[PDB]
RNA sequence: AGGACCGAACCGACUAAUGUCGAAAAAUUAGCGGAUGACUUGUGGCUGGGGGUGAAAGGCCAAUCAAACCGGGAGAUAGCU
RNA sequence: ACACAGGUGGUCAGGUAGAGAAUACCAAGGCGCUUGAGAGAACUCGGGUGAAGGAACUAGGCAAAAUGGUGCCGUAACUUC
RNA sequence: AAUUCCUUGUCGGGUAAGUUCCGACCUGCACGAAUGGCGUAAUGAUGGCCAGGCUGUCUCCACCCGAGACUCAGUGAAAU
RNA sequence: CGAUGUCGGCUCAUCACAUCCUGGGGCUGAAGUAGGUCCCAAGGGUAUGGCUGUUCGCCAUUUAAAGUGGUACGCGAGCUGGGUUUAGAACGUCGUGAGACAGUUCGGUCCCUAUCUGCCGUGGGCGCUGGAGAACUGAGGGGGGCUGCUCCUAGUACGAGAGGACCGGAGUGGACGCAUCACUGGUGUUCGGGUUGUCAUGCCAAUGGCACUGCCCGGUAGCUAAAUGCGGAAGAGAUAAGUGCUGAAAGCAUCUAAGCACGAAACUUGCCCCGAGAUGAGUUCUCCCUGACCCUUUAAGGGUCCUGAAGGAACGUUGAAGACGACGACGUUGAUAGGCCGGGUGUGUAAGCGCAGCGAUGCGUUGAGCUAACCGGUACUAAUGAACCGUGAGGCUUAACCU
């Protein structure tokens, strides 16, 4: 009955649910805006925002457990220098969410989640 | 919540000497006997400590006459009137669950000392 | 599991009934490009509560 | 938590070394033992030279559980190793002398004034 | 008498002097203001309405901002009724608080209690679940047989079956008071009471008297 | 040395579960038995309907067997439906 | 009968661990099984853990659990030795 | 007794309790000597029974991870 | 006989009264305790195991008791397939033989996605007549109803003694049911840690993938029981069997004929729950709307222009609510969800560097670091301004009231 639960399952096995994050965060930090399941793209909120708080003060056991998730280089090389320090003032709500109509081969809610930046 | 924190703070004994799982601790508990409150002693070897505020209680096993005992203490009770610590064991485990079944010299451990 | 006799027209159009589709008719119009687009989403410019978020 | 065919170790040196309670007493369709109950046991194995020897059919009262009993607090006196002390079956009173092991304040009911002042402890 | 009502806030627990621990619930009682009180003449029944709690002054509706400016007092959430006993009568205006339940010994707790969803039979009736093996096929949680044959030829009306278990309403009684709380709002009562931290509890004393 | 021992490939098919308008007109999954022998298998032959073959169950002989299949006697006959 | 979880003979057959062509992870190399997106009820299927008890279940310990390796010490009744 | 109807024969063992199991008594409904009799180490995916181990088989189930069930989108059966 | 699956077990029951227990009585070869039997009573309750395929039954131990029966000897589109009742096989037996034997023994694939009725849940439509938002009343319907023992009374009555009550009151248990996680715990493949093999991150180190979560040790929030509370009622009305009072018919007598009185867990209320679709559609309270036009088959009429209020819905954030609808919260005049901060809890002394040691490793920094769902906060992100549906004061007759 999932009473005060919370962490969407995905219709994916415990391997691959947390797997897909990992690689789903890496589009998201490397581009700044992707387009995903609607559900999907929710609960990317939950695993980005705290790689990104994470990012906050750059360490040598940051950028250790920041590759202890997401297990990349240039992730942890645009984090920590480049996307890191830049959201010095904001604190928290760094991405955000936008409907955008239905997926046109299955019928599934879209969502363009990016973080409030992009100003190149 | 502002209310459930302060109905516990104001029952909570403001001394409890800590302690870290694994000491060999003495405890002395009021008993009542028909007409007496008595003060009969406990000492054991603590194997687990739950906190949770006014709800937080410890265990202590004592291997008595023949058989072991596991006896529990609600931490914040008017029965526990004394806690006291003998020998600051050292483990690094948080519960000591594998003591359960371990004997003889197999169940002693080492001394804090540091 | 096997029905006894068959339903009828009558039978099969009243259970149809409930499984109408919908009908929403609330399309908003755009704060900056004045278009048409549901409700929380985004136009089909990407321009959202005024605002050109996708850029594109 | 005691119900049938449940083996235990046996408290008093009465002459049985492990019985098993063949049914609970105290009320109807009961589904455990527990406390202070009385059962009904058979002795699974006696040493050889007992007042009781293999294959009686005594009552017998239980001392200590692994399931533990429940102080008026929220505190459990938990054992390892079921215990029990037999006792004849028109007569409470038991029929061993002394008592290994501890008993617990809950088995105070002046039937069993004989056994707690026999106990080694508590 | 009248009851009140009040809101489940968690549970805790008292230490008696001697050392034994009492399960207590802290329900939350705040003022008790009365909107409408009903009259014989209008109603036929002798009765009282009061509400507790405050709302938004922008989520209320006209029809009910017009109910409250009727009595005069605030807009709280909710609108409950309770009995009267015709040895008493409240007058509008009037804030009934948690001081009544000073005199009081035993109450009867009342809330929606927990959904808890569209549960099984044996989860919701009390059934026992059949053999988990020996050649048992597709059949270890279900109903088993629901009736007869031929004869009764239907299942019998009230038969134990699947249906919504939980979020109905509920009523505990005999609930033995601890203390009462003015200061505080407060209300302890010995026992757990029904629905989930932060549901209404209506509560009045007990008609087991 | 062994119709020897434990155990994959390989061959076999005892239990259990799923399957039963199945993925499958006897399979899947988890465990089983034999596994240098009376073993197993490829390839090509030979034995044929009251006949063959059969470590023998009335089994098997192209999903059909206490007498296969196709065609012809034949629109058999049917005190029965 | 199908773009069918089935059947189809032989050959080459890397690295670490390992007795091993077992088994686990990888190479070379080839794949994600041709419906998807949510929700996270009963119930079913395949599994994981489990207080106390330990066959009381049942026609029956069927099923699950447990045992499991190498070296060493040691090993009864009975016997065709 | 794979044979015994009467029968759950009777006695002893095992269990607190044993229409099955083990050892006997023979009163063999209706065993019996190559349609073999009686033994028999070893062996058995064999038949019946007992005990240790071991456990969700059960007492009484509880929770959890997955695949369907449920909603939406496409395609789209059947027995009757 | 162009099919009605057969015994037993599991599951789930519902009903009868010819009552096993508890409740109320009469008689007794009823002193007491405890019984026998008859009558009234169907509210609730009404074993666990050994052997057996067994229903049955014998046995062991309990219990207040372990009722007899109907319901296709209830129940296979719910399960089991042990028995009977297929093909294999063998024993005794019968027959020359193929074979046969409620004689025996070993083995032997048990199909179905539910249209309809029924039933458990749960919505949509419309009606209830002006529309809407609420709060109830309550016809009627459902649930619940069991009981042991201990002690007081009193070791009095009774009785040679032994033994040993009635009525009434209190205490505390078992079974059952409802609820709930504060404690005891189980779970917790979203949290921490350890560790084998192995591959990758260039490598040391440190991390990550896979091996049933790899194997295990813990363990938050929920869920939940074995955990903890709570409950069955008292009383009242009307009675059953029974006991009566007065009292004729029938000078007496008689519970009955008039009349009056006590009398059971049964019946009706009392306790909770559903409940105005109770079309008999009820009641109360608040809120909103009082613009003009032509036609006319001048009808409770049609159509247009000007206005669309309350409120509902819809969309979104969603929820201790939930299969989907529905239900509750909130939508910036914001604490709804996420994130962030702090705290709590869990886990256990990170990493790096320094230090000792030949080395594994230990030591200091450090009970740090990391901490899912929890508590209290903070608008950083997302809940957009709006549009949509719903209208313009509410029929006829009569009565009584204000003019």
């Amino acid at each position: 009955m999932r009473h005060r639960k919370s962490g969407r399952q995905l219709n994916r096995n415990s391997s691959h649910r947390q797997a897909m994050f990992r690689n789903m965060a890496g589009s998201l930090v490397r581009h700044e805006i992707i387009k995903t399941t609607l559900p999907k793209a929710k609960e990317l909120r939950r695993v980005v925002e705290p790689l990104i708080t994470l990012a906050k003060t750059d360490s040598v056991a940051n950028r250790r457990l920041a590759f202890a998730r997401t297990r990349d280089n240039e992730i942890v090389a645009k984090l920590f220098n480049e996307l890191g320090p830049r959201f010095a003032s904001r604190a928290g709500g760094y991405t955000r969410i936008l409907k955008c109509g239905f997926r046109a081969g299955d019928n599934a809610p879209m969502a363009y989640i990016e973080l409030v930046d992009r100003s190149e | 919540s502002n209310i459930i924190k302060q109905l516990e703070q104001e029952q909570m004994k403001q001394d409890v000497p800590s302690f870290r799982p694994g000491d060999t601790v003495e405890v002395k508990v009021w008993v009542v006997e028909g007409s007496k409150k008595r003060l009969q002693a406990f000492e054991g070897v603590v194997i687990a400590i739950r906190n949770r505020g006014l709800h937080s209680a410890f265990t202590v096993r004592k291997i008595s006459n023949g058989e072991g005992v596991e006896r529990v203490f609600q931490t914040h009770s008017p029965v526990v009137d004394s806690i006291s610590v003998k020998r600051r064991g050292a483990v690094r485990k948080a519960k000591l669950y594998y003591l359960r079944e371990r004997t003889g010299k197999a169940a002693r451990i080492k001394e804090r000392l540091n | 599991a096997v029905q006894q006799n068959k339903p009828t027209r009558s039978k099969r159009g009243m259970r149809r009934s409930h499984d109408a589709l919908t009908a929403v008719t609330s399309l908003s119009v755009d704060k900056t490009s004045g278009e048409k687009h549901l409700r929380h989403h985004i136009t089909a410019d990407g321009y959202y509560r005024g605002r050109k978020v996708i850029a594109k | 938590m005691i119900q049938e065919q449940t083996m235990l170790n046996v408290a008093d040196n009465s002459g049985a070394r492990r019985v098993m309670c063949i049914k609970v007493l105290g009320g109807s369709h009961r589904r455990y033992a527990g406390v202070g109950d009385i059962i009904k046991i058979t002795i699974k194995e006696a040493i050889p030279r007992g007042k009781v020897k293999k294959g009686d059919v005594l009552k017998a009262v239980v001392v200590r559980t692994k399931k533990g009993v429940r102080r008026p607090d929220g505190s459990v006196i938990r054992f390892d190793g079921n215990a029990c002390v037999l006792l004849n079956n028109n007569s409470e009173q038991p029929i061993g002398t002394r008592i290994f092991g501890p008993v617990t304040r809950e088995l105070r009911s002046e039937k069993f004034m004989k056994i707690i002042s026999l106990a080694p402890e508590v | 008498m009248i009851g009140l009502v009040g809101k489940k806030v968690g549970m805790t627990r008292i230490f008696t002097e001697d050392g034994v621990s009492i399960p207590v619930t802290v329900i939350e009682v705040e003022a008790n203001r009365v909107t409408q009180v009903k009259d014989l003449a209008n109603d036929g029944y002798r009765a009282i309405q009061v509400t507790t709690g405050a709302k938004k002054a922008n989520r209320v509706t006209k029809p009910e901002a017009g109910h409250f400016a009727k009595a005069g007092v605030e807009a709280g959430r909710g609108l409950w009724e309770f009995r009267l006993a015709e040895g008493e009568e409240f007058t509008v205006g009037q804030s009934i608080s948690v001081e009544l339940f000073a005199d009081v010994k035993k109450v009867d707790v009342t809330g929606t209690s927990k959904g808890k969803g569209f549960a099984g039979t044996v989860k919701r009736w009390n059934f026992r679940t059949q053999d988990a093996t020996h050649g048992n096929s597709l059949s270890h949680r279900v109903p088993g047989s629901i009736g007869q044959n031929q004869t009764p030829g239907k299942v019998f009306k009230g038969k134990k079956m699947a249906g919504q278990m939980g979020n109905e309403r509920v009523t505990v009684q005999s609930l033995d008071v601890v203390r009462v709380d003015a200061e505080r709002n407060l209300l302890l009562v010995k026992g757990a009471v029904p629905g989930a931290t932060g549901s209404d509890l209506i509560v009045k004393p007990a008609v087991k008297a």
